[PDB]
C-alpha cells in the first residue's frame, strides 16, 4: 500500500491510498513530543525546521499510522514554489534516514483540481497558514502566475478574539474556543453592507462556554471570513482572495483563460465558511470581461481535498512509474526529483 | 516498458518525440549499437528525422528485443505529424544546446576575434574586457543598429527564401520561465529555470502560401526568419574583404557566427534553423568561400547530454498527461 | 450595432448615418454558433467585431437591458404549451421567416439551443427559406391564387364588419 | 518643520532602552498630535498609567491608532504595531515611571496642603 502525508500548515493529514478520508489528521506543532493534539516546524508553508520535521514524519509513519515506512512508497504533499532546495531535502530525509523504497513530490493544489474532476484550471487554496491562487494548465502550474496571499485561519482566529474582547467576552489566555465559532457561526456575504445594517439581533447565534456561561456573536459572523476580502482590516495591503485570483488569470495567456475562468475550485478548511462562492462569484463576475462563462466550484469534502487528491493519484495503475526509486537516488542524489518530479 | 507502451499514446506526439521516446526503449532493452543511436542523435538535430523514423524501425527488425516494441512503434509513426506551433521535445533540446554551444566559446578565451570587428562594425551606421557578454552585447547592437534595415535589403532582394515568411495580430507579451521553450508551464526540470521574465507572442499567417512554416515544419515556432542576419552579413563581408589576409579566419569567424546561433537560440530571438536556414543560402555562401572560409555552424560532437534530458522530458510531458486524462476517465467515470 | 460602434469610436450619428448602421447589420453581421468561443477568437465596411454580438441580442436580450427569454426559448416555451402529441410536428416543422433572420447562421443555432433544451428523443428540422424575407407575401400569392380560396374571400354583399371574426381567419 | 518631529519618533521608537512605560507616553503624544474628540482615550490610557496597566493600554492605543488610521499616517501605525509586541520593563531602567511618580507627589501634596484642617495628624499622636 502507500502513504499520502500532507504536511500541511496546521494539521497533517494521513491515510493511505485507495482510501477516502485521511485516517488520522494531527496538530503538527513540535525527550520529545509531537503530539496528535500535544513550536512549529512548518511556518507559511515551507519548512524552516527540519530537524524538527522529521520528528512531524516520525509521529506519522511510526505512531500515528504504525507504519514501517520501510515498505510503503509515500506521496506527498509541497507546496506552490517550495523553495527548490526544500524538495531536495524531502528525498534526502525520506530515502537516506527513512529509507523508502520510493516518493513523489506534488503540488497541494493541482492535487486539489484532481478531487474536483478536473485537470486543466485555477484553485484557491486556504489554510490555517498561506492561502494561494495556483494557475494550472495542463496538471502543471503557472509558476509566474501562482499568486501568495498570507493569510489564514490563525490570523483570523486571532481577529475574533479582538472583536470579541471588544464586545465584551475575553479570551486573555491561551483558550481561555473562539475557532468553534469561526467554523460554526461565521459566514461571507454577497454584500458586507447589507449584512451589517441588519436593527434586527437576528443575526445572532449564541453559544456555550465551558461551565454553561453562554456569550452572544453578531456582527462578527461576517467580519472575520471578511479579512479575506478586505484586509486592510488586519492592516495589510494585498486585496483579497477575490481580485488576487484575477490578477493572477490576467497574468496568463488570453487564450487559456476561458479555461481558468470556468474552474476556479475553492479549497482549504479556510473556505467552509458558508458563503465563500457566492461573494466572489459577484466579484469576480464583476471584474471579469463580460462575456465571460464562470463556475466557482467548491466541492463539499474541500477540508481534506489535497488529501483526497492524493488517493486518487496513488490509485493508479499508471502512478506505478512516476516513483522515484531508492535505487535511482543512490546514484543522483536529490535532484532527481527535479528531473522526475515536476 | 509499459511505460513507453504509454507514452506512445499521446494523441499529441509529433515526429521529434517519437525519435526521443524511441531510442530510450532500445537504450534500456538493448544496452556497439551506439553508434547507430549517435546517427539517430545527429540526424535529429540536423532534422531528418524522417530517415531516423525509417531506421529505428529497420533497427526493430535487426535485433529481434520485445514484440511489444517492434509491433508498437510501427503503428504510430505514420500518424506523426509535427507541428512548429507545438513541438516542445525540440525547443528543450535547441534552448540546452545553446548553452553547450556557449560553453566552449568560453573556451576560447582569446576573445580577441572579436576586437576587430567592433572597428568593422562602426562602420555600417572597451574591446573584449568583460567576456562573452560584452560581444553577446555588441553582437545585437551590430544587427539592431546597423541598421533597421536598408542595406541588408540588396541582400534580401536577392533571396527567394526570404520573402517566403510566414509571420503575421500583435497578440501580447507572455512571462515564460525557459527562453527557446517559449511555453510557460511545460514542465521544466529546475535544472533549467530561469528568471521571470515577459516573452512575446507571435503569430502565424499560414495563409502566406508556401510559408515557411510549412515548408519546414519541424522547426519549432520560426513564424519568421531571420532579417537582421542579413545584416550580420553586411558586418562579417567586411571582415571578410578587410582580413582574408587573417589566417585562421575559419576559427575566427566561426567564433562569431557560432555565438549568433547560440544567442539566437538561448535568448529566444530565434530557432537554430532561422538563423541558418539564412545562412545557407547562395549569395551568403559565395562570400565566405571566395576566402576559403568553411564555416561549422554550431554542430558539436557531444550531443548526447542534451540528448538524455530531452527523453526524460518527454517520459514526464507524457506519463502525467497520461494519468490527467486517466483522471478525465475515472471522473467521468463518477459524473 | 449604433452603440457597440459608438464605443468602438467609429460614429454614426447623423439620420443617413443611421441608415449605413443598418446596412451593416443587414449583410456583415451574423449570428454565431458559439458566442463565447467567438467572442474569444476576437482575442460600409470600416471594419468591427461587434459581428457576432449584436444577433447575440436576439438569444440574450441582456445586452440591450430587456428581461426575456431568448427566441431560442420563446420557441421551447410556446412548444410546450402544445399538446404532448403535436410537439413532435412542430419540432420537426420550425421555419424561420421575417427579415431580420437574414442574420446568416441563425439556423444551425436554433437547431443546437433547442436541440438541448428538447426532449431527448423527439426530431427537430429548422426550414430556412432563403426568400424569408419576403415569405409572407409570397404565402399569400399562393392563397390569393388558389382556385378554393376564392369563396373564402369577403362579397361586398356580404359585408352587407363582423363577418372578419366568423367568415375569415 | 514638523515632519521632523514625527521622524524624531520614528527614530525614538527604535532606542534599545525602550519600555512599555515610554510607548505609552510618546504615542499618546504623538496621538495628540497627529490628529490635533478624542479627550476621553488621553484619560483613559491615563488613568491605567497610574495603576500601571500599561499592558492593556498599549494594546488599546493600538487599536485606536488604526480605527483612525484615516487621520494618522501609514508609518505610525506600522512602526507602533512593530515595537510593542518586543516590550518588556526593566525596574532599574524603567526611569519614566519615576518622574512621573516624583511629580506626581508634589501634586499630591497641594493637595493636602489645599484640604485645611491638619487637626487630623494631631489625634493620630
Amino acid at each position: 500500500a502507500a502513504l499520502v502525508i500532507d504536511n500541511g500548515s496546521g494539521m497533517c493529514k494521513a491515510g493511505f491510498a485507495g482510501d477516502d478520508a485521511p485516517r488520522a489528521v494531527f496538530p503538527s506543532i513540535v525527550d520529545s513530543y509531537v503530539g496528535d493534539e500535544a513550536k512549529y516546524p512548518i511556518e507559511h508553508g515551507i519548512v524552516t525546521n527540519w530537524d524538527d520535521m522529521e520528528k512531524i514524519w516520525h509521529h506519522t509513519f511510526y505512531n500515528e499510522l504504525r507504519v514501517a515506512p520501510e515498505e510503503h512508497p509515500v506521496l506527498l504533499t509541497e507546496a506552490p514554489l517550495n523553495p527548490k532546495a526544500n524538495r531536495e531535502k524531502m528525498t534526502q530525509i525520506m530515502f537516506e534516514t527513512f529509507n523508502t523504497p520510493a516518493m513523489y513530490v506534488a503540488i497541494q493544489a493541482v492535487l486539489s483540481l484532481y478531487a474536483s474532476g478536473r485537470t486543466t484550471g485555477i484553485v484557491m487554496d486556504s489554510g490555517d497558514g498561506v492561502t494561494h491562487t495556483v494557475p494550472i494548465y495542463e496538471g502543471y502550474a503557472l509558476p509566474h502566475a501562482i499568486l501568495r496571499l498570507d493569510l489564514a485561519g490563525r490570523d483570523l482566529t486571532d481577529y475574533l478574539m479582538k472583536i470579541l474582547t471588544e464586545r465584551g467576552y475575553s479570551f486573555t489566555t491561551t483558550a481561555e474556543i473562539v475557532r468553534d465559532i469561526k467554523e460554526k457561526l461565521c459566514y461571507v456575504a454577497l454584500d458586507f453592507e447589507q449584512e451589517m445594517a441588519t436593527s434586527s439581533s437576528s443575526l445572532e447565534k449564541s453559544y456555550e462556554l465551558p461551565d454553561g456561561q453562554v456569550i452572544t456573536i453578531g456582527n462578527e459572523r461576517f467580519r472575520c471570513p471578511e479579512a479575506l476580502f478586505q484586509p486592510s482590516f488586519l492592516g495589510m495591503e494585498s486585496c483579497g482572495i477575490h481580485e488576487t485570483t484575477f490578477n493572477s488569470i490576467m497574468k496568463c495567456d488570453v487564450d487559456i483563460r476561458k479555461d481558468l475562468y470556468a474552474n476556479t475550485v475553492l479549497s482549504g478548511g479556510t473556505t467552509m465558511y458558508p458563503g465563500i462562492a457566492d461573494r466572489m462569484q459577484k466579484e469576480i463576475t464583476a471584474l471579469a470581461p463580460s462575456t465571460m462563462k464562470i463556475k466557482i466550484i467548491a466541492p463539499p469534502e474541500r477540508k481534506y481535498s489535497v488529501w483526497i487528491g492524493g488517493s486518487i493519484l496513488a490509485s493508479l495503475s499508471t502512478f506505478q512509474q512516476m516513483w522515484i526509486s531508492k535505487q535511482e537516488y543512490d546514484e543522483s542524489g536529490p535532484s532527481i526529483v527535479h528531473r522526475k518530479c515536476f | 516498458e509499459l511505460s513507453i507502451s504509454l507514452s506512445l499514446d499521446s494523441p499529441k506526439l509529433d515526429e521529434s518525440d517519437f525519435i526521443l521516446l524511441s531510442v530510450k526503449y532500445l537504450e534500456k532493452s538493448l544496452g556497439e549499437f551506439s553508434g547507430f543511436f549517435e546517427d539517430i542523435e545527429k540526424l535529429y538535430f540536423k532534422q531528418n528525422y524522417k530517415e531516423a523514423i525509417e531506421k529505428i524501425l529497420d533497427f526493430c527488425k535487426k535485433n529481434e528485443l520485445s514484440e511489444q516494441v517492434v509491433q508498437r512503434l510501427a503503428e504510430v509513426a505514420p500518424r506523426l505529424k509535427s507541428n512548429p506551433k507545438d513541438n516542445e521535445s525540440r525547443r528543450l533540446y535547441e534552448t540546452l544546446y545553446a548553452d553547450h554551444l556557449e560553453s566552449v566559446i568560453k573556451q576560447e578565451s582569446d576573445l580577441s576575434v572579436f576586437n576587430e570587428l567592433r572597428d568593422s562594425y562602426n562602420a555600417v551606421k572597451t574591446h573584449e574586457t568583460e567576456i562573452k557578454t560584452l560581444d553577446e552585447a555588441k553582437q545585437f547592437i551590430l544587427s539592431f543598429v546597423m541598421l533597421n534595415d536598408n542595406v541588408e535589403l540588396p541582400l534580401k532582394a536577392q533571396s527567394e527564401r526570404y520573402p517566403k515568411k510566414d509571420r503575421s495580430e500583435e497578440l501580447g507579451n507572455t512571462p515564460s520561465a525557459n527562453p527557446g521553450i517559449m511555453k510557460p508551464n511545460s514542465p521544466n526540470f529546475t535544472d533549467n529555470l530561469v528568471p521571470v521574465r515577459d516573452v512575446p507572442k507571435i503569430a502565424i499567417n499560414e495563409k502566406v502560401a508556401g510559408g515557411y512554416s510549412k515548408t519546414k515544419p519541424t522547426t519549432p515556432f520560426v513564424a519568421s526568419l531571420s532579417g537582421t542576419t542579413y545584416s550580420l552579413m553586411v558586418v562579417l563581408t567586411d571582415y571578410i574583404e578587410k582580413h582574408k589576409t587573417d589566417k585562421d579566419i575559419e576559427k575566427k569567424v566561426n567564433q562569431i557566427i557560432n555565438l549568433w546561433i547560440s544567442s539566437y537560440i538561448k535568448e529566444g530571438y530565434h530557432s537554430y534553423s532561422e538563423v541558418v536556414d539564412v545562412l545557407t543560402e547562395p549569395f551568403l555562401q559565395s562570400i565566405f568561400d571566395k576566402a576559403n572560409i568553411k564555416l561549422n555552424y554550431g554542430v558539436l560532437d557531444d550531443t548526447h547530454a542534451e540528448f538524455r534530458k530531452a527523453q526524460d522530458y518527454v517520459f514526464g510531458l507524457t506519463i502525467q498527461s497520461a494519468m490527467h486524462h486517466e483522471l478525465q476517465e475515472r471522473f467521468k467515470n463518477k459524473e | 450595432l449604433m452603440k457597440i460602434l459608438t464605443e468602438r469610436g467609429y460614429s454614426f450619428t447623423t439620420t443617413a448615418e443611421r441608415e449605413i448602421v443598418r446596412d451593416i447589420k443587414e449583410k456583415l453581421c451574423y449570428v454565431a454558433l458559439d458566442f463565447e468561443q467567438e467572442m474569444a477568437t476576437a482575442a460600409v465596411i470600416t471594419i468591427g467585431n461587434e459581428r457576432f454580438r449584436c444577433p447575440e441580442a436576439l438569444f440574450q436580450p441582456s445586452f440591450l437591458g430587456m428581461e426575456s427569454c431568448g427566441i431560442h426559448e420563446t420557441t421551447f416555451n410556446s412548444i410546450m404549451k402544445c399538446d404532448v402529441d403535436i410537439r413532435k410536428d412542430l419540432y420537426a416543422n420550425t421555419v424561420l421567416s421575417g427579415g431580420t433572420t437574414m442574420y446568416p447562421g441563425i439556423a444551425d443555432r436554433m437547431q443546437k439551443e433547442i436541440t438541448a433544451l428538447a426532449p431527448s428523443t423527439m426530431k427537430i428540422k429548422i426550414i430556412a427559406p432563403p426568400e424569408r424575407k419576403y415569405s409572407v407575401w409570397i404565402g399569400g400569392s399562393i392563397l390569393a391564387s388558389l382556385s378554393t380560396f376564392q369563396q373564402m374571400w369577403i362579397s361586398k354583399q356580404e359585408y352587407d364588419p363582423s363577418i372578419v371574426h366568423r367568415k375569415c381567419f | 518643520s514638523y515632519q521632523k518631529i514625527e521622524l524624531s519618533i520614528s527614530l525614538s521608537l527604535d532606542s534599545p532602552k525602550l519600555d512599555e512605560s515610554d510607548f505609552i507616553l510618546l504615542s499618546v503624544k504623538y496621538l495628540e498630535k497627529s490628529l490635533g474628540e478624542f479627550s476621553g482615550f488621553f484619560e483613559d490610557i491615563e488613568k491605567l498609567y497610574f495603576k500601571q496597566n500599561y499592558k492593556e493600554a498599549i494594546e488599546k492605543i493600538l487599536d485606536f491608532c488604526k480605527k483612525n488610521e484615516s487621520l494618522l499616517s501609514e508609518q505610525v501605525v506600522q512602526r507602533l504595531a512593530e515595537v510593542a509586541p518586543r516590550l518588556k520593563s526593566n525596574p532599574k531602567d524603567n526611569e519614566s515611571r519615576r518622574l512621573y511618580e516624583t511629580l506626581y507627589a508634589d501634586h499630591l501634596e497641594s493637595v493636602i496642603k489645599q484640604e485645611s484642617d491638619l487637626s487630623v495628624f494631631n489625634e493620630l499622636r
